[PDB]
């Protein structure tokens, strides 16, 4: 899904 | 909770996103000549005091882009 939506999203989307 | 960006947080978020843009913290906004009186903030500020949007993160990101291969 969509990076940019949360600042939760942001932590996932680079720590994986 | 409250949603925020602060500490390695951001900071790893400016270099997920620019990178090797070379954000930067204080930029223009609204306007910086025609008002004498105004605060210091940007992104700190903007996004670790109050809740903004991670799009504000392309912003700051430079115009410049590195090498790669196309």
């Amino acid at each position: 899904r969509n990076c940019f939506e949360s600042v939760a999203a942001l932590r996932r989307c680079m720590y994986g | 909770g409250p949603e925020t960006l602060c500490g390695a947080e951001l900071v790893d978020a400016l270099q997920f996103v620019c990178g090797d843009r070379g954000f930067y913290f204080n930029k223009p906004t609204g306007y910086g000549s025609s008002s004498r009186r105004a605060p210091q903030t940007g992104i700190v500020d903007e996004c670790c005091f109050r809740s903004c949007d991670l799009r504000r993160l392309e912003m700051y990101c430079a115009p410049l882009k590195p090498a790669k291969s196309a």
